């Protein structure tokens, strides 16, 4: 007799990792989060005096 | 004196089901009763005075 | 260890229910009084 | 017929003969490590400081206007 | 029916009195230093008291009363005595470290010396030498109790005990006179700060030994030790043992040598 | 003498596990909802 | 009966039970408390108001966490139930005393609680130092409230060990050596005897901080002729045995959770375990200054507490490696025990070598003070003392309840709670190392980025905690009772079955001696 | 004179373990059983007031791993781990 | 040391009886003696407003807050010198 | 003492006539706590032993272990097999793989 | 078969690797059938067929090496619920950046950040490795 | 200072700070290298189902796993050692400068010739100047000449603080009561920033520290100016 | 002069008695000179040394105490 991991397990894992993957590339990327990541390579210095 | 220890032996050993701190008898049910009223009126009393110094006077 | 079956099994939909309910208890009571920081921070 | 194989201190030859790996891989990246990392930045000091004119650096700073002092 | 011999307890209530004592004695302390009211900790000292009362009254019934008190039990309470008592070493060794840093190293406003400019110490030689040979004669009239009480002596075990009280009551008496005399206070810097914290914990366990020797002189009084089982009496021997040892070393230190 | 066994060696009781949700609840809860409630009284005190 | 049971328990398997509970409370409250923490540096700019409410949190977060959460579950949880047990003694040496040292606890937390809600609370760290800590710059009854606090719970302990120590000297079958105990019994002795001998000295400073406070002493005011500094040795003198306190009856529970599930009858090296337990207790009384690196000390004396510091890495090794070896050949079972247990071998290597880079006190220079030992300190506590807690509570439930957890869930709440604490402490090194100062409720922006992920890992380790309290009650609403388990021959606290009775060993074991 | 003995006064658990004592018996387990040599014909006498009682054995001498396990009252049952032969004698005090 | 006596034989009662009255006690009243001798007034030297001493953080919880607990007019200036 | 004194104990061990059901659970029990796997002729005298005890299963469950204790060298157990073949034959002892005791 | 909570103190049955004959046979009363297979398993073993053989097998143990040792679909719950709580953790992180989390600090606004990083690099913030190392001065461009 | 993303210290301003950057990587490398083993051996120990489950012996192995520490605490503490002595060899000092923490401000004191001293605040964010650093800048530097030994001197007068500049590989504690010493000097010009190291209050977090290194003769000229 | 030099006998991180005994010296020196009538001048190096490592409220405290009467260490 199959167990629930059996019955479930594949679908527990797929839609886990989509779920995850998912809400944590929105939330990375879509609501205002400040990550300051390194102006090297980014960033055109500007006068400031 | 006399030594009544075996009377005292005789009272704490009586079968009679009492835990210890109420073997004596009577007194015992009083002192225990005024401890405990004063520990838990006191704990009571603590937390009123905690409600009264938590707020600005 | 062996052990046996549930006496009181507790099926998926119930875990669910007690899941929920414990996750609300923490997230609640503490998102009301973040939600409302603000109010206090100023007042 | 099948030939006989060894049948005696299988966990302990498989032991052996990895802990004898760990410490060859662990030799192989103390090397690495010791100039990719450690002699890398020991290079980087040097080179900075051997020809470092301390004078220029600070005029340098001095135009670009970073002082209080020396404007 | 147990086969071992140690001792169940019967459920008791003083563990929880005992610990809301601490809470009314701790809270009334801080209402009496900041909100200038003395009820709370008035309380907490009263439910402390009869906590202790009753609790070691609970553990004469158990031992002179019932007989839960075997060999294994006995040897048990002698580990928890020791153990006791080297904590309290321990406490008393945090003031002697405090005493000995400022000392050591008396900082620009002492004057950079020891005795701080404008401290003038009591003399060692007067009534500090006079407490030490009280608590030492202490030690050697409690000692004779003792052997009195093993060789079956009731009479000698009741005067040498009564003697050895005598002693710690006159070495407090000394010691509440000489603070009331004393030209510098507490409040005069690190000097009265050590003198006074460090040996005024010395005399609260004073006053505390004095107390189980009189505990002890009560129940001797009332038959409750045998030539052979009187822990309550080693224990309270030991404990006094431990209060003029630490005088000594407060005498050495404080007195003497700090001044 | 007391009860013995699984489900009785405890202060709390599991005969009913909706029961013993709401009271853990209630439990685990109060701890955690307390500092909230202890910033939330000290931001509203000045 | 409730009343009789509960408030005046002289049974050592009840008042483990309320230690647990009462631990379990204190753990929400510092969790609680430390969410608060990373909420506020989640982002830069400020959230909850200056430095003062802040570290007010900060404060009471290590309290809790050390004092109402490590200290009950492992030593008067996990000791009160297992000690007698795998002794075969039929309770501790002093019944009653131990109900005392529980009930001291609530008390001592109420006092807690009292010092953050009247005036601003006392944010002064942990470690109280005046004159931040005195009665100018932190006037009124909240520091008095800590240091009240701080002594019951001080009370509570040393009554405790004295218990501990006795118990395990005096209450051991004729036969049974103190070299026939099992680990986990050492480490509680062990950890008893450091109590016994550490908390009188903190008694002691905080009680000068408290006459500084109230009574016009001046131990640690340079205005009458004291010295801060006396307060921070008298203090550490405490703080490091403190840490090994903290640590020990873990490595005793990990021990006997490796051993237990590698299917191995006995832990490797046995007398080597022994002397690195008596090892590291004795070496943790000899180092406390390298808590003092920067106050401005000689040379000489911070090379000796450089020295002294690292020789604590020979015992402690012996035992990493006598646990790998127990692991080597065994039946491995990947129960969710296990992991844990796998989970603090490792982790609490990498926070014992952070601490090393740290005993070094010319670097220490550097990274004193900074988010370097914040990150050392928290692979060791909430890596190390936390998931050998975490072990033993799954390994131990269905003895202490007679119902088994749901293996799986057991195993999701573990991979949860290890990648969240993995990814709030990990990223707190760089932070270090860069120079981000502790106690501080903002930073410079440059330091964004890996305080940005540090939070993030934190709501994940929240996630899982509530996740645990789920599992508990899924164990307890399903009621799958136990009937065999393995390994009793040498496991002796199972032997009385799931839950044990009130009384057991009420006829003592048989042991000859040959 | 005039301080109680012993022999006078000490009462319940304390007297009956004296008394016992001076018997040269051991009803409370204070004192380590010797081995037999824990043969089949020889095997090492466990005491009980019950029909079980828990054994630890001690296989060699030093071992600091204990042997533990539930002896019942019938034939004779061996350690686990070295096969020493113990009994149960059941019942009395 | 031995200090200067003998015995040994045994120490029972009789011997730490012999030492109470014999040794003990006598030193007590010999210090006594030397106490009751050097006892009486010795003089109150001037007072000096010294600022590590005579300190005030925090009044006293009793009396009107500037008294110390064993104050004596006699020999404890307060912060401003002795008292009326 | 040599491999051999060691396999030499092992066989006179389960070749004792009258071993009983405890002295053969004990000796497999003790013997599969070692890093090796039992010669054959250690295993052939523990199987003569389960005859002699009137247990087939216990003889199956033997030649079960054998399998179990070389982990993953799958050339010890057919080896095992092959040389215990005659015992095999001699007792009518069958294999876990011919009573399909091998699917999971 | 039915195994019993007031059985503990007993001998009990269990299927280890490491511990292959347990204390106790799995099945222990037997029916006339199961009797009669008992007494034939004194005879001959090449007598018994291949069903006797397994049935014998079965009442000594219960599962054999090949059960009790399987692997299991379990790991895939594990992993795929642990991911599911891990994202059910950014609803709670994006919830916070909404209703808690102000407006940062103007001094990340995007010229801000322009001016700051050319005052660092004027004052030639980690000029040896960290930061203006990777400036290029001549170009006046990051370094390739 | 620190920079966005930045995984190690910040780059060395001081020959003693470079000292300890290499002393860290070689720490650092026996660090990685022995949680990677551990790591290592526990995945190592746990992929077999091979068995040795009986009594093991102990005292051998117990040598190496001793002794092998032992000798890696050796290579770690020599090192050590050689750079805590050389921190604290006399250097001669060309100039000494005071520093006295406060709740929440530096005030610096350059005495050895007139009086001068001032107070060091930090620039409150709504005033910074464009390009300036959030929580880092002050009114008023610590300008110092660079290229030369000078000895810091440091107290506080209220409660704990403690004087930190990373680049430089400096943290002094600022206690009541006590004057700490500790020597500075800087390869180069520039600005150097800290904060303050020893939790102090309120604003704690908000008392940064600003070295401004020059040349000798603009340090003269800035100091007449300021008296 | 430029600094305060290594001295010997305060070789150590912790520099408060060398700010106090130099403190010291140059008021004991101002009182001998001042006392046996000459030149308060020779008492110069310590001053200087003083003023180097003393901090400001420190001197100023203590010339504050040497007013006053109250100031605590013999000169
Ligand atoms: C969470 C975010 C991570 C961000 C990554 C860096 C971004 C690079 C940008 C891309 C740009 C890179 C180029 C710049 C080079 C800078 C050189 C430098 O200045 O150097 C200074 C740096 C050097 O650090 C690094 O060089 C990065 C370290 C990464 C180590 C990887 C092992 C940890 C696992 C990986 C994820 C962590 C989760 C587990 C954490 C638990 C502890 C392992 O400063 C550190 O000290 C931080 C670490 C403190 C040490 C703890 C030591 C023991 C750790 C565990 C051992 C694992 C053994 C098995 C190995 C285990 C395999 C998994
Ligand atoms: C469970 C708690 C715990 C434990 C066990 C430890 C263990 C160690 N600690 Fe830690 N420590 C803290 C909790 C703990 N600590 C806390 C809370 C603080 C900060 C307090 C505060 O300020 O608030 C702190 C602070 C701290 C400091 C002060 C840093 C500062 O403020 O500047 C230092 C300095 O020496 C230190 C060192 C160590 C060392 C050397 C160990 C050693 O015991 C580790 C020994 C272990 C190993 C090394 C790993 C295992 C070994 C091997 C695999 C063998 C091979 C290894 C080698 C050869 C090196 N710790
Ligand atoms: C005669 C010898 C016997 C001494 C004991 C009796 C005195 C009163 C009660 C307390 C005694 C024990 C505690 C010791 C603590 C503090 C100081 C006590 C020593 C003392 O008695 O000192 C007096 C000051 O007392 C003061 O402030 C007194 C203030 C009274 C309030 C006491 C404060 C109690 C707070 C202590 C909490 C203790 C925490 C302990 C925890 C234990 C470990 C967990 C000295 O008088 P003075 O006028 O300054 O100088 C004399 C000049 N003519
Ligand atoms: C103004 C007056 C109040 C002063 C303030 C508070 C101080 C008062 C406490 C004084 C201590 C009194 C202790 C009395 C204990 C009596 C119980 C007892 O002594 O019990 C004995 C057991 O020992 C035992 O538990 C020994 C139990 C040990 C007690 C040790 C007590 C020290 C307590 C310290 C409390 C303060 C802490 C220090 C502050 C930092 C009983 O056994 P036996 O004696 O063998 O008798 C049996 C035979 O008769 C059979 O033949
Ligand atoms: C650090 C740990 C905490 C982690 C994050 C907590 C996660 C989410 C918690 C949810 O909490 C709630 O969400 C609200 C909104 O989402 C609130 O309602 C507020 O919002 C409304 C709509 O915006 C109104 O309907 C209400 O009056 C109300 O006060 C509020 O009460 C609260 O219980
Ligand atoms: Cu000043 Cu922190
Ligand atoms: O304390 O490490
Ligand atoms: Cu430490
Ligand atoms: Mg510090
Ligand atoms: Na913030
Ligand atoms: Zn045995």
């Amino acid at each position: 007799a199959p167990d629930f991991h059996d019955k479930y397990g594949n679908a527990v894992l797929a839609s886990g990792a989509t779920f995850c993957v998912a809400v944590w590339v929105y939330m990375a990327t879509q609501i205002g989060i400040e990550w300051n990541p390194s102006p090297v390579g980014r960033v055109t210095p500007k006068e400031w005096r | 004196f006399e030594n009544r220890v075996a009377e005292k032996q005789k009272l704490f050993q009586e079968d009679n089901g009492l835990p210890v701190h109420l073997k004596g008898g009577a007194t015992d049910n009083i002192l225990y009763r005024v401890t405990m009223t004063l520990c838990l009126g006191g704990t009571l009393y603590s937390l009123y005075c905690l409600g009264w110094a938590s707020f600005p006077h | 260890i062996t052990a046996k079956p549930a006496k009181t099994p507790t099926s998926p939909k119930e875990q669910a229910i007690g899941l929920s309910v414990t996750f609300l208890s923490f997230l609640l009571p503490a998102g009301w009084v973040l939600y409302h920081l603000d109010n206090y921070k100023k007042s | 017929a099948l030939a006989k194989p060894q049948m005696r201190g299988l966990l302990a030859r498989r032991l052996r003969f990895h802990i004898v790996g760990a410490f060859m891989v662990s030799l192989g990246f103390a090397t690495f490590y010791k100039f990719a990392v450690a002699e890398k930045r020991k290079k980087a000091y040097a080179d900075f400081y051997r020809n470092y004119d301390s004078m220029k650096d600070f005029e340098e700073m001095r135009k670009a206007g970073i002082f209080q002092s020396a404007k | 029916h147990q086969t071992h011999a140690y001792h169940m307890v019967n459920p008791s209530p003083w563990p929880l009195t005992g610990a809301l004592s601490a809470l009314l004695m701790t809270s009334g302390l801080t209402m009496w230093f900041h909100f200038n009211s003395m009820t709370l900790l008035m309380i907490g000292l009263t439910t402390n008291m009869l906590t202790m009362y009753q609790w070691w009254r609970d553990v004469i019934r158990e031992s002179t009363f019932q007989g839960h008190h075997t060999p294994a039990v006995q040897k048990g309470l002698r580990y928890g005595m020791i153990l006791f008592i080297i904590s309290e070493v321990l406490f008393f060794t945090g003031f002697f470290w405090a005493f000995y840093h400022s000392s050591l190293a008396p900082t620009p406003e002492l004057g950079g010396c020891w005795p701080p400019t404008g401290i003038h110490p009591l003399n060692p030689l007067e009534v500090p030498l006079l407490n030490t040979s009280v608590l030492l004669a202490s030690g050697v009239s409690i000692t004779w109790a003792h052997h009195s009480l093993m060789e079956g002596d009731r009479k000698h075990m009741l005067q040498a005990l009564f003697i050895t009280i005598t002693l710690g009551v006159y070495f407090t008496l000394l010691q509440a006179s000489e603070y009331y005399e004393a030209p510098f206070t507490i409040s005069d810097g690190v000097y009265g700060s050590t003198f006074f914290v460090a040996t005024g914990f010395h005399g609260l366990h004073v006053i505390i030994g004095s107390t189980f020797l009189i505990v002890c002189f009560f129940r001797q009084l009332k038959f409750h030790f045998t030539s052979n089982h009187h822990f309550g009496f080693e224990a309270a021997a030991w404990y006094w043992h431990f209060v003029d040892v630490v005088w000594l070393f407060l005498y050495v230190s404080i007195y003497w040598w700090g001044s | 003498h007391y009860e013995e066994g699984p489900g009785k060696n405890i202060p709390f009781s599991v005969e009913n596990k909706w029961r013993l949700l709401a009271m853990m609840t209630l439990f685990f809860g109060s701890g955690f909802a307390a500092p909230f409630f202890i910033v939330r009284h000290q931001l509203l005190k000045k | 009966m409730f009343i009789n049971r509960w408030l005046f328990s002289t049974n050592h398997k009840d008042i483990g039970t309320l230690y647990l509970l009462f631990g379990a409370w204190a753990g929400m409250v510092g969790t609680a408390l430390s969410l608060l923490i990373r909420a506020e540096l989640g982002q830069p700019g400020t959230l909850l108001g200056d430095d003062q409410i802040y570290n007010v949190v900060v404060t009471a977060h290590a309290f809790v966490m050390i004092f109402f959460m490590v200290m009950p579950i492992m030593i008067g949880g996990f000791g009160n139930w297992l000690v007698p047990l795998m002794i075969g003694a039929p309770d501790m040496a002093f019944p009653r005393m131990n109900n005392m040292s529980f009930w001291l606890l609530p008390p001592s937390f109420l006092l807690l609680l009292a010092s953050s809600m009247v005036e601003a609370g006392a944010g002064t760290g942990w470690t109280v130092y005046p004159p931040l800590a005195g009665n100018l710059a932190h006037a009124g009854a909240s520091v008095d409230l800590t240091i009240f606090s701080l002594h019951l719970a001080g009370v509570s302990s040393i009554l405790g060990a004295i218990n501990f120590i006795t118990t395990i000297i005096n209450m051991k079958p004729p036969a049974m050596s103190q070299y026939q105990t099992p680990l986990f019994v050492w480490s509680v002795m062990i950890t008893a005897v450091l109590l016994l001998l550490s908390l009188p000295v903190l008694a002691a400073g905080i009680t000068m901080l408290l006459t500084d406070r109230n009574l016009n002493t001046t131990f640690f005011d340079p205005a009458g002729g004291g010295d801060p500094i006396l307060y921070q040795h008298l203090f550490w003198f405490f703080g490091h045995p403190e840490v090994y306190i903290l640590i020990l009856p873990g490595f005793g529970m990990i021990s006997h959770i490796v051993t237990y599930y590698s299917g191995k009858k006995e832990p490797f090296g046995y007398m080597g375990m022994v002397w690195a337990m008596m090892s590291i207790g004795f070496l943790g009384f000899i180092v406390w200054a390298h808590h003092m690196f920067t106050v401005g000390m000689d040379v000489d004396t911070r090379a000796y507490f450089t020295s002294a510091t690292m020789i604590i890495a020979i015992p402690t090794g012996v035992k990493v490696f006598s646990w790998l070896a127990t692991l080597h050949g065994g039946n491995i079972k990947w129960s969710p025990a296990m992991m844990w247990a796998l989970g603090f071998i490792f982790l609490f290597t990498v926070g014992g070598l952070t601490g090393i880079v740290l005993a070094n006190s010319s670097l220490d220079i550097v990274l004193h003070d900074t988010y370097y030992v914040v990150a050392h300190f928290h692979y060791v506590l909430s890596m190390g003392a936390v998931f050998a807690i975490m072990g033993g509570f799954v390994h131990w439930f269905p003895l202490f309840s007679g119902y088994t957890l749901n293996d799986t869930w057991a195993k999701i709440h573990f991979a949860i709670m290890f990648v969240g604490v993995n990814m709030t402490f990990f990223p707190q090194h760089f932070l270090g190392l860069s120079g981000m100062p502790r106690r501080y409720s903002d930073y410079p922006d440059a330091y964004t980025m890996w305080n940005t992920i540090s939070s993030m890992g934190s709501f994940i380790s929240l996630t899982a905690v509530m996740l645990m309290v789920f599992i508990i009650w899924e164990a307890f609403a399903s009621k799958r009772e136990v009937l065999t388990v393995d390994l009793t021959t040498t496991n002796l606290e199972w032997l009385n079955g799931c839950p044990p009775p009130y009384h057991t060993f009420e006829e003592p074991t048989y042991v000859n001696l040959k | 004179g005039g301080v109680p003995t012993d022999e006078e006064q000490a009462t319940g658990l304390e007297r009956e373990v004296m008394l016992a004592a001076r018997k040269g018996q051991d009803p409370y387990n204070i004192l380590a059983p010797k081995a037999t040599s824990g043969t089949k014909e020889d095997p090492n006498l466990v005491p009980s007031i019950t029909n079980k009682r828990i054994v630890g054995c001690i296989c060699e001498e030093d071992n600091s791993t204990v042997i533990w396990f539930w002896l019942h009252k019938g034939e004779a049952q061996r350690c686990p781990s070295c096969g020493t032969h113990y009994k149960l004698v059941p019942h009395q005090l | 040391a031995s200090a200067a006596k003998g015995d040994h034989g045994g120490t029972g009662a009789r011997t730490w009886r012999f030492l109470t009255f014999g040794l003990a006690l006598p030193s007590v009243a010999l210090c006594t003696l030397n106490s009751w001798l050097h006892s009486g007034h010795r003089e109150r030297p001037a007072f000096i407003p010294y600022h590590h001493l005579r300190i005030r953080t925090k009044p006293f919880s009793w009396g009107d807050g500037n008294h110390t607990f064993f104050h004596n007019p006699r020999v404890n200036p307060l912060p401003t010198g002795y008292e009326k | 003492e040599t491999d051999e004194e060691f396999d030499a104990r092992w066989v006179t061990y389960f070749n004792k006539p009258d071993i009983d059901a405890w002295e053969l659970r004990k000796g497999m029990n003790t013997l599969v706590g070692y890093d090796l796997v039992p010669e054959p002729k250690i295993i052939d005298a523990a199987l003569r032993a389960c005859r002699r005890l009137n247990d087939f299963a216990s003889a199956v469950r033997i030649l079960e272990v054998v399998k179990d204790k070389a982990g993953p060298h799958k050339e010890i157990y057919p080896y095992v097999i092959q040389e215990l073949r005659p015992t095999l034959n001699e007792l009518g002892i069958s294999t876990p793989e011919e009573l399909g005791l091998d699917k999971v | 078969s039915v195994v019993k909570s007031e059985d503990y103190a007993l001998p009990s049955y269990v299927d280890r690797r490491d511990y292959p004959l347990p204390d106790v046979a799995h099945v222990k009363n037997l029916s006339a059938s199961q009797k009669a297979l008992k007494e034939k398993e004194k005879a001959s073993w090449s007598s018994l067929s291949i069903d006797e053989k397994v049935e014998l097998y079965r009442l000594k143990f219960k599962e054999s090496f090949a059960e009790m040792n399987r692997s299991t679909n379990e790991w895939k719950t594990v992993v795929g619920a642990a991911m599911f709580f891990i994202g059910f953790t950014a609803l709670l992180l994006i919830w916070e950046k909404h209703y808690v989390y102000g407006p940062i600090p103007h001094t990340f606004e995007e010229e801000w950040v322009a001016k700051q990083t050319k005052r660092m690099l004027d004052m030639k913030v980690a000029p040896i490795q960290g930061f203006s190392a990777k400036w290029d001065y001549d170009k006046n461009e990051w370094k390739k | 200072m620190a920079y966005p993303m930045q995984l190690g210290f910040q780059d060395a301003t001081s020959p003693i700070m470079e000292e300890l950057l290499h002393f860290h990587d070689h720490t650092l490398m026996i660090v990685f290298l022995i949680s990677s083993l551990v790591l290592y051996i526990i995945s190592l120990m746990l992929t077999t189902k091979l068995t040795h489950t009986s009594t093991m012996d102990a005292q051998e192995v117990e040598t190496i796993w001793t002794i092998l520490p032992a000798i890696i605490l050796i290579l770690i503490a020599l090192p050590s050692l050689r750079i805590l002595y050389m921190m604290d060899e006399i250097n001669n000092p060309s100039l000494t400068v005071k520093t006295m923490g406060h709740q929440w401000y530096w005030s610096y004191e350059y005495t050895d010739y007139e009086d001068l001293s001032f107070d060091s605040y930090m620039i409150p964010t709504s005033e910074l100047k464009p390009g300036e650093l959030r929580l880092l800048e002050v009114d008023n530097r610590v300008v110092l000449p660079m290229e030369m030994t000078i000895r810091m001197l440091v107290s506080s007068e209220d409660v704990l603080h403690s004087w930190a500049v990373p680049s430089l590989g400096l943290k002094t504690d600022a206690i009541p009561g006590r004057l700490n010493q500790t020597t500075l000097m800087s390869s180069r010009p520039g600005l150097y920033y800290g904060q303050c190291s020893e939790i102090c209050g309120s604003n704690h977090s908000f008392m940064p520290i600003v070295l401004e290194l020059v040349p000798l003769k603009y340090f003269e000229k800035w100091s007449a100016s300021m008296l | 002069y430029q600094t305060a030099p290594f001295d010997s006998r305060f070789p150590n991180q912790n520099q408060t008695r060398n700010c106090w005994q130099n403190y010291l010296d140059f008021h004991r020196c101002e009182k001998a000179m001042t006392a046996k009538g000459g030149d308060v001048s020779v008492c110069e190096w310590y001053r200087r040394v003083y003023k180097s490592l003393c901090p400001i409220s420190w001197v100023s405290t203590w010339d504050d105490r040497r007013a006053e009467g109250t100031f605590p260490g013999k000169i």
